[PDB]
């Protein structure tokens, strides 16, 4: 967690309700944005740290 | 009435994502009323799956 991977995402679909779908998970928070909205949206870049 | 997996009960609100919001089932967005839900594992399961 300090060495934490900042994997930049670019020029790709994300069907961000595969991780809706993947119940698994313990939290699927978020801020800023409503997690549904990421379905309809564009980013110039993601950052997945 | 229906019966779900446990894990998709969540997708039963006003406003929802996944199968059932999807398709098996919509509530209307200002809805009037009570959802109710109880795990049936005992007579829903069968050895070889139900």
């Amino acid at each position: 967690v300090y060495a934490w991977n900042r994997k930049r995402i670019s020029n790709c679909v994300a069907d961000y309700s595969v991780l809706y779908n993947s119940a698994s998970f313990s939290t699927f928070k978020c801020y800023g944005v409503s997690p549904t909205k990421l379905n309809d949206l564009c980013f110039t870049n993601v950052y997945a740290d | 009435s229906f019966v779900i997996r446990g894990d998709e009960v969540r997708q039963i609100a006003p406003g929802q994502t996944g199968k059932i919001a999807d398709y098996n089932y919509k509530l209307p967005d200002d809805f009037t009323g009570c959802v109710i839900a109880w795990n049936s594992n005992n007579l829903d399961s069968k050895v070889g799956g139900n």
